[PDB]
């Protein structure tokens, strides 16, 4: 995927970080002089780095402030010549609120190998589930699991509330279905006719029936199997795409955290 | 309208033929098949 | 093939000057054409190697034509007054 | 690249070495510097 | 109209041969009488020659000899010009589509002497076709408006939109623009209006042969870092007549002749003297040319000569000499004779220039004059015109002229073809990307855009890639803007493609489908085995002769084994794909993706899995 | 100004690589305007294989295989057939050699390319309220009536 | 006027084209696809200049231009030629491209309000 | 779009084109004009 | 008018020409429209008489 398509795609969700007043990076320098920066996903991260500072450095805190920057900028800022702008270490990351890490550590754990290990920032995502426009339907990826739930479980009452009044469609033809029986049953002679019809009845509201607790079972059937990944790897796969999985990708929406809440 | 289409055909062969007795012949078979396959679309055009 | 370069002309570009090649009948011409609303004329023109050419068009409309327009009104005062002073003044001095 | 984070306190680990003490404690393996 | 076909009848005599139809004696040219010998007597013995010498039936060979000493004049001229007739109507032939041998002389004769056709295409019009099937001969659906004809009337270039650029088989990118100048021009006059130009340059270069000889070596690496060193450097200096290298040097004034030769001959007079023995590749085949069929080309077979054409390119240069490197190249540097004569020479050449082209002091006379490259006064070089100049490998030069405005009238020169001259090819070679050239950033950028097409792009994206380093292709989407409202977030689409990064699903995932192809390689490699095995166990029909040939047998029979191992793996990992479902194959899909390197066939396990791709073919 | 854009270059061209290697490594570990023109001065298979007198190839890369990947009655008008044949006669001079001027029968093309593409794969309803019969010499009127009905009666027979 | 149209010997037209005897030429072609009727046969029609005519006058609605009468007519009229046939190997003017009897060849021409010069 | 599709969707015209009526009325005259070339 | 996939379906894969025929005679059909729209064309009638006194 070209560089622009890539940074179009990714406006919609924003970063923080702490400055100066004059537009510059503070960054953590610690041994062999390499220095580290930061950008996070929410604001009290910031405000903590920032109180944090105030206690052993009070003329930098009372001069920083918090800018608030969107994804295009920052992920400029890393795919270019980092020594353009110099660069002897400076390292930059990000910092995952442990929210949605403990969420995404549970999640992890349960599906089958538990581990107390996690690479990147969430994403969550929820198979079945797509965004429809007027022409062409996308595919969300949320980044915090409330706005998740949030969304899967209002897309899967009313999907499963079209179950039911769909199996009440099915049922009022099958009204239907028993009313046509009695005119073939025994409302003639004894028989071939009459017995294939008896069979007919029988195999008729098996399947309805089955069709019912099938409708049931999903039902019974949990949410759709919600699936984590790292933020990291979903862009190196996005910009290095091309071919069939470049038409997938060119679908992905991203959510902000904490917008479908308010 | 195959059959129409047959006759008219038709029409145009025997007319050409009876037109030109001498490569009716049918050594000409396929060389009249050349000229009737013209002839039934449109007028010949030479380079002028 | 037989025309090489067609100029529109005019302030509202709908007529085109002509010119043709030495193939055409009657040698080389500049035949003036005025055009109907095709919308296939320019890919006609185009698809068959015609130098198709424009003129400067200005934008304003309103400040471009508003001193030829004040002459277009004043001149004919200046003619008439122009060949009756002939008569009346440069013969009968 | 990313960072390995390990919620035990949350240790964290780069490619210098986090440790988000819920607060912050950014251990070293300080923060007196700015970009140009 | 074409399609004047003939049969195949053995008119290269496979030169192997020729060394007896040189070596012979006792023959003649001509035709006995069709009284007692019929036709096809080649071969006339001492009692036939004799009496059809003493009859007139047939001169011996000695009597051509003879005769073409003795005649002179317009017997001979007659005599060598009907034998060229017949030579170019029945010894060298042209081979369609069909595979039919159009001689030279009527082809020759269908090109010149048809006068209809050629007001014809003197003229563009379109005249449609009509449908071959008998009912309507409406018009085909073909239509058309061949781009390069709907250009025509621009002045500089025909635009043509890719594709079109691609199957008309123009496969000369440009790397590299700058200009000479009188003067360049100052910032601190007003405007710098004192810069005057004399010529405008650009450079192009073979984009394939680009890709196929520095893309094996120099891709895959940082750019920036294979430019720090200078071997790059001295390699594409050196490897420039390999990629046919051209410039095109346009007039971006009036100029007068006289001033162009001398300046030119100043010019490149320094570059020639400085010049130390150069370094050339060395020929790894004889390559004859290929007289029955003169298009036929070669290459299209040896790439896949044995479809293994490199055990056999290995036994090629076995004999002239070994590739000194990855790239491919056996090269040579001048020995310490050919450096001396040969700048001699090319002084020479230069030496002739101001007064060939003006020979004598009134113009009308001189070459140009006559045609609308200079002024009708013949005088001044018209603005527009432009050169170009090709540099082929083994000392070639050739040199073209074009006039310059409207694409429908311009006309096309070809002034001359030199051969021989390594000075002239490594003297203008570095005057444009040496160390100290006409222009530095020209050679600069042409080193720059020249290492782009060996990572597998191309300039001037003929592909429409995604990935172009310069010039991408965009899909058509719009980048979707995720609602607030929870009205669009559907649940009722069927199947939604799997988008998340590493995660728990996709680890399982990855670990059944590696099991499955584990298998397959295991069944491949079973069928490696039996393959060969059955293939020992041949009652083998084998005389102990042609090692080569023995060489290249077994080889390929190894390569009949791979294929036995490609196709059982394709089988059973289609079996595994149709059984996992789809996620696997885009899971399988991209992995072969991410793992093909981007210069070449294949390259940087990784090999494994993708060649189980290109086994799931 | 062309270096501007050969540093973009550049830049993407590392970014490209280096991602792709980033991203084998992790899978298989999990596991286990300046330059759009074109010309042609000599027609390529005869500098393709020209050239390929002098290398050995260990393997054909991608734009050598897309060629040959690509060499393997809609055109049967006597212009197509010229032009073909024109284009036969000028290739064998191109490499027939290995006023005194002469001029070739096809024009050299050069060519540009376009930058910024994409990826291969009636009646009306007026109505009025009250219909205005024309209510509020006639004679003639009724005469030519009667007049014109009574000859086509007569006509009738 | 409808003799004036073709090329037919009607002997109501002014005799512009004679045979040595003195008899109107004519052109007129069988069609072979529908005898029987006559009117549906071919024939070359007259040069202009020797032509009668009458001139009516007409009053096009507001909407002449965008309902594409005039569009549509020429579009298919001038969309027929000549063409090869190669299972003839010819140069063939079909049918379908030449004039009836009465029918002719529309000219359509604009004039120029700045011709005037009131 | 339209009214009663389903029925839309159920000679040599395209050889010879079609007919032109709006000339039918001449047709007897032209048929004597054929027979009596004297005039 | 809305025609339900049946209709066309029994026409196209109907071989006969009038098996066609038959399947398109006896298709129906429905229209959204009459639960949702109720179109009227109305003139403003007027109240001065086009050619007396007051007009
Ligand atoms: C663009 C620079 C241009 C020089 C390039 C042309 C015009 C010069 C260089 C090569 C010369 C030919 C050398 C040998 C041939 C054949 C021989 O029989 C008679 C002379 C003739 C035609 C010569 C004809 C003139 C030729 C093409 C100007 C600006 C210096
Ligand atoms: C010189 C820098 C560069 C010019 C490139 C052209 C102008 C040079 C390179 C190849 C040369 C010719 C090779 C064969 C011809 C013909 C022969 O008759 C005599 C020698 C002559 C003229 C050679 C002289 C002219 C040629 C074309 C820049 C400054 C344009």
């Amino acid at each position: 995927m070209a560089k622009d398509e890539v940074k179009a795609r990714l406006a919609p969700v924003p970063v923080y970080t702490v400055a100066n007043p004059k537009n510059e990076f503070v960054l953590v320098a610690g041994e062999n002089n390499t220095q580290l920066g930061f950008f996070f996903f929410r604001k009290e991260d910031a405000e903590a780095l920032i109180e944090k500072i105030r206690e052993e450095n009070p003329r930098l805190a009372r001069d920083s402030k918090i800018l608030r920057v969107p994804m295009d900028n920052v992920y400029e800022v890393f795919t270019t010549p980092r020594e353009q702008t110099g660069l002897q270490g400076i390292h930059f990351r990000f910092m995952p609120d442990m929210k949605q890490v403990a969420h995404a550590l549970q999640l992890y754990k349960d599906a089958g190998v538990p581990t107390r290990q996690f690479i990147g920032v969430p994403v969550f995502q929820a198979e079945g589930l797509t965004v429809t426009t007027r022409d062409m339907q996308y595919v969300p990826l949320f980044l915090c699991k409330e706005d998740l739930d949030i969304a899967v479980q209002s897309a899967y009452v009313q999907r499963n509330a079209a179950q039911i009044k769909l199996y009440k469609d099915k049922a009022d033809k099958y009204q239907a279905d028993y009313d046509q029986i009695a005119s073939q049953l025994e409302a003639a002679a004894n028989g071939r006719e009459r017995g294939g019809l008896e069979s007919r009845l029988a195999k008729a509201r098996v399947k309805l029936e089955a069709a019912r607790d099938k409708v049931e079972s999903v039902e019974r059937a949990p949410l759709p199997k919600v699936e984590v990944g790292s933020f990291e790897e979903v862009v190196m796969r996005m910009t290095a795409s091309a071919g069939n999985e470049l038409a997938a990708w060119s679908q992905v929406m991203f959510v902000a955290p904490e917008l479908l809440r308010d | 309208v195959e059959a129409a289409y047959s006759a008219y055909l038709r029409r145009i062969a025997e007319a050409y033929l009876a037109e030109h007795p001498q490569m009716a012949a049918p050594e000409h078979a396929a060389h009249v098949a050349r000229v009737v396959r013209s002839r039934a679309l449109g007028t010949p055009l030479s380079f002028d | 093939g037989h025309v090489a370069r067609v100029r529109f002309y005019g302030p509202e570009k709908n007529k085109v000057m002509a010119t043709t090649r030495a193939s055409a009948p009657g040698g080389e011409r500049l035949c003036k054409v005025v055009l109907p609303p095709d919308p296939e004329l320019l890919d006609h023109l185009v698809s068959n190697g015609v130098v198709v050419d424009t003129g400067v068009t200005e934008d304003d409309r309103l400040r471009a034509s508003l001193l030829v327009q004040m002459l277009r009104y004043t001149v004919p005062f200046m003619v008439i007054s122009g060949l009756f002073w002939m008569i009346h003044t440069w013969i009968l001095d | 690249x990313x960072x390995x984070y390990x919620x035990x306190x949350x240790x964290x680990x780069x490619x210098x070495x986090x440790x988000x003490x819920x607060x912050v404690h950014v251990f070293r393996k300080x923060x007196x510097x700015x970009x140009x | 109209d074409l399609s004047r076909p003939a049969e195949s009848l053995p008119a290269r005599a496979d030169e192997a041969a020729v060394q007896a139809a040189l070596a012979d004696d006792g023959g003649w040219v001509g035709t006995p009488d069709p009284s007692k010998y019929a036709a096809g007597t080649t071969q006339l013995s001492a009692r036939e020659l004799q009496e059809e010498v003493a009859k007139g039936n047939v001169m011996t060979w000695k009597d051509f000899k003879q005769q073409v000493s003795g005649l002179q004049g317009p017997e001979r001229e007659a005599l060598l010009a009907l034998v060229a007739q017949r030579v170019a109507a029945e010894r060298m032939f042209f081979t369609l589509e069909d595979g039919s041998k159009v001689s030279l002389w009527d082809l020759q004769q269908y090109v010149d002497n048809n006068p209809e056709l050629a007001a014809l295409a003197a003229s563009v019009r379109r005249i449609a076709v009509a449908d071959p099937e008998d009912p309507a001969g409406r018009p085909l659906p073909g239509g058309g408006a061949s781009g390069l004809d709907r250009s025509r009337g621009l002045t500089g270039a025909a635009h043509m939109s890719g594709q079109e650029a691609e199957e008309l088989e123009l496969d000369w990118g440009q790397v590299g623009r700058g200009a000479l100048w009188r003067r360049r021009p100052t910032r601190w006059l007003l405007g710098g209006l004192d810069g005057v130009k004399d010529w405008e340059l650009e450079a192009y270069a073979h984009e394939p042969l680009a890709n196929q000889l520095l893309g094996a070596k120099y891709g895959g690496r940082d750019p920036r870092a294979v430019v720090a060193d200078p071997a790059y450097a001295a390699d594409v200096l050196r490897a420039g007549p390999l990629l046919g290298m051209t410039f095109v040097l346009r007039a971006a004034r009036d100029l007068p002749l006289q001033e162009v030769a001398s300046s030119w001959r100043g010019l490149l007079g320094n570059y020639l003297q400085r010049q130390a023995p150069l370094s050339l590749p060395k020929a790894v085949r004889p390559a004859h040319l290929d007289p029955t069929d003169l298009n036929g080309v070669a290459w299209p077979a040896l790439l896949s000569r044995p479809a293994a054409a490199a055990h056999a390119a290995a036994e090629a240069e076995a004999a002239g000499a070994v590739p000194d490197d990855e790239m491919g190249v056996a090269w040579r540097v001048q020995s310490g004779k050919e450096a001396a004569a040969s700048v001699a020479a090319a002084q020479q050449l230069l030496q002739s220039l101001p007064d060939a082209l003006c020979p004598g002091p009134s113009p009308a006379a001189w070459p140009l004059t006559g045609t609308k490259l200079v002024d009708e006064g013949g005088r001044n070089w018209r603005r527009g015109g432009s050169v170009w100049v090709t540099l082929q490998p083994e000392g070639g030069v050739l040199v073209q002229a074009q006039t310059g405005g409207v694409v429908g009238e311009q006309e096309s020169y070809l002034l001359t073809h030199v051969q021989g001259q390594e000075a002239l090819a490594g003297a203008v070679m570095s005057a444009f990307m040496g160390p100290q050239p006409l222009d530095p950033e020209l050679a600069a950028a042409a080193r720059s855009v020249l290492l782009v097409p060996a990572n597998g792009f191309t300039a001037a994206n003929k592909e429409r890639d995604p990935n172009h380093p310069l010039y991408p292709s965009f899909t058509g989407v719009r980048p979707g803007r995720a609602p607030r409202d929870v009205a669009a977030y559907t649940l009722a689409g069927g199947r939604t493609p799997l988008l998340a990064a590493g995660g728990p699903g996709e680890a399982k995932l990855a670990s059944e489908l590696r099991t499955v192809m584990e298998a397959a390689l295991a069944a491949a490699a079973r069928a490696e085995a039996e393959a060969l095995a059955d293939a020992a166990t041949s009652p083998s029909s084998t005389s102990s002769r042609a090692a080569p040939a023995a060489a290249l047998a077994e080889a390929e029979a190894a390569e009949a084994r791979r294929a036995r191992g490609r196709a059982a793996a394709a089988a059973v990992m289609a079996e595994g794909l149709r059984r996992l479902g789809p996620d696997a194959v885009a899971m399988l899909e991209r992995t072969a993706a991410e793992a093909e390197a981007p210069q070449g066939g294949g390259a940087v396990t990784s090999s494994d899995i993708f060649s189980l791709a290109r086994t799931l073919e | 100004n062309d270096l501007i854009s050969i540093k973009y270059c550049f830049n993407n061209l590392y970014n490209y690589i280096s991602n792709k290697t980033a991203l084998s490594t992790k899978n298989l570990f999990l596991f286990s305007l300046p330059y759009l023109k074109a010309i042609s001065p000599l027609y390529s298979k005869f500098m393709i294989d020209h050239s390929l007198k002098f290398i050995t190839p260990k393997t054909t890369l991608k734009l050598l295989q897309h060629k040959l990947n690509k060499s393997p009655h809609s055109n049967s008008r006597p212009l197509n057939h010229y032009n073909q044949a024109l284009k036969l006669i000028n290739g064998y001079e191109q490499y027939k050699n290995n006023q005194n001027i002469t001029k070739l029968k096809l024009n050299l093309t050069k060519t540009t390319v376009p930058f910024k593409t994409l990826i291969k794969k009636n009646g009306h309803l007026s109505v009025v309220s009250n219909a205005n019969l024309l209510t509020g010499k006639r004679l003639n009127s009724y005469l030519i009536y009667v007049n014109q009905n009574l000859k086509k009666f007569i006509q009738l027979n | 006027h409808p003799w004036s149209a073709s090329v037919l010997g009607h002997p109501a037209t002014h005799p512009f084209y004679e045979d040595s005897a003195h008899n109107r030429v004519s052109m007129l072609r069988p069609n072979p696809a529908a005898p029987e009727d006559v009117t549906q046969w071919f024939c070359a029609e007259m040069p202009e200049w020797d032509m009668e005519k009458y001139r009516f006058y007409v009053d096009l609605p507001g909407d002449f231009w965008e309902s594409g009468v005039l569009q549509r007519h020429l579009a298919a009229q001038r969309a027929e030629g000549a063409v090869w046939d190669p299972a003839s190997g010819q140069y063939i003017l079909p049918y379908r491209a030449q004039k009836k009897v009465f029918q002719v060849s529309t000219e359509v021409q604009l004039l120029d309000p700045q011709e005037s010069w009131d | 779009y339209g009214e009663g599709g389903l029925r839309r969707l159920l000679a040599l015209e395209a050889v010879v084109g079609k007919a032109p009526a709006t000339t039918g009325r001449y047709r007897r005259d032209l048929e004597l004009l054929l027979a009596h070339p004297e005039l | 008018p809305r025609y339900s996939p049946e209709a066309l379906a029994a026409l196209y894969g109907s071989s006969s020409s009038k098996g066609k025929a038959a399947a398109a005679a006896a298709a129906q059909h429905d229209t959204p429209a009459l639960r949702h729209l109720d179109v009227s064309y109305h003139g403003t009638g007027s109240a001065v008489a086009p050619g007396s006194g007051t007009a």
